């Protein structure tokens, strides 16, 4: 453990702590984007939905997990499971969700599972919607189920942080409903980023501990490697300075 | 510390085993107890003796901490006698015990892209979890 080690652990360190400024930078356009598309997506939404009402003028319950397992998703997790356990009836609802720990939570509450799909399945919002809603319209058409409804475990800033759900049913019909689960989706990416630039305002405050400790390890390792080499060195020296020494304590004792 | 420090416990540490009949016929277990600083296993003495002796019992202060009673760190304790120091049923009950906590540790601090578990690695994650 040299100087040189201490030096390159500095300099990662410092490079990361840069990278995480534009990093956040990245993710605030990036946020901005999708605001604005968002935006736009509602604008349209609301105009076809004008435009379908004068063209004509047991509840199914989704659920997605979370992309990662950290300790807010096993919170959010379990708060969606008392959401759950306090807003569904298993005797008379529908529930289909995706990703294993939605899956074991609907398994425990013994509610009827439509089908298991693959979280990733969600990052595809085309095809997610195009399976999804094709399939809510085959179940509304037989009865089966007539309330469609979104949940994910996810926090969002504007319900002071709770969970993120929309009731989607009941409110070209196809376009309605791809148009819903887009925003749905831009809803959810936009919560993501604001929880990720919080993220890396937390990652920089974790490097700068760690390099306060690797420092503060480094110089308590240098002194005590400095004080015994010196204490060598004079050890060996004092070794050849015994007979003096000797000479003058007898010297000193014969007396006067 | 002297250079002799390392014989110094040696030649102590040595003076103990099993024995045959012919020179006693006993045996002499010996529990011998060494404190590290903040954790540092590395250190001169703490390793000069993880070198005389037969295994180590390493008491962890992250989980005496936590309440943990006795804080054991299995991951980073070990018997090198292993099975030969077990009775059969013992040795049978706890064959293959101590690498699935090794496994399950590892997995545990492991991060990886895939957001689903192996069958295999959520089998060991609930061992592990009953076994501490």
């Amino acid at each position: 453990m040299k100087r040189k080690d201490v030096e390159e652990k500095k300099q990662n360190l410092d490079f990361y702590h840069n990278y995480i400024d534009i990093s956040k930078i990245k993710v605030l356009q990036k946020l901005n984007e999708e605001i604005a598309s968002l935006n736009m997506l509602k604008l349209q939404k609301g105009e076809s939905h004008y435009l379908l009402n004068r063209i004509i003028n047991k509840e199914l319950y989704i659920l997605i997990d979370p992309k990662k397992l950290d300790l807010f998703s096993e919170a959010l997790l379990r708060k969606l499971s008392q959401t759950v356990k306090e807003r569904i009836r298993p005797d008379k609802d529908f529930v289909i969700t995706v990703g294993t720990n939605v899956d074991n939570i609907a398994r425990q509450l013994n509610l009827n599972i439509i089908d298991h799909y693959d979280l990733d399945l969600f990052n595809q919002i085309d095809d997610f919607a195009n399976r999804i809603g094709e399939l809510v319209d085959v179940g509304l058409n037989n009865k089966i189920f007539n309330y469609v409804s979104l949940l994910i475990a996810q926090s969002s800033t504007k319900n002071n942080g709770g969970l993120v759900q929309e009731r989607i049913v009941p409110f070209f019909v196809k376009s309605v409903f791809k148009q819903e689960l887009f925003e749905f989706k831009s809803i959810s990416v936009i919560e993501e980023l604001k929880i990720e630039l919080q993220l890396l305002d937390e990652k920089k405050k974790r490097l700068e501990e760690q390099k306060k400790e690797l420092i503060l390890k480094w110089n308590r390792a240098r002194k005590e490697e400095a004080t015994l080499q010196s204490t060598l060195l004079f050890s060996a020296f004092k070794v050849k300075n015994q007979k003096s020494t000797r000479d003058e304590i007898l010297r000193l004792s014969k007396g006067k | 510390y002297p250079g002799d420090i390392f014989y110094v416990h040696s030649s102590l540490l040595e003076r103990g085993g099993k024995y045959g009949p012919e020179f006693g016929g006993g045996s002499i277990t010996i529990l011998p107890i060494a404190q590290t600083l903040a954790g540092d296993i590395s250190g001169y003495i703490p390793t000069n003796l993880i070198s005389i002796t037969d295994g180590q019992i390493y008491t962890s202060a992250k989980l005496f901490n936590e309440g943990t009673r006795p804080a054991i760190d299995v991951n980073l304790s070990v018997s090198r006698l292993g099975s030969a120091a077990q009775s059969k049923f013992m040795a049978f009950a706890s064959s293959g015990l101590k690498k699935i906590y090794t496994e399950y540790k590892y997995l545990k601090r492991l991060s990886s892209f895939s957001s689903k578990i192996s069958n295999r690695d959520l089998e060991t994650l609930q061992k592990g979890k009953a076994f501490e």
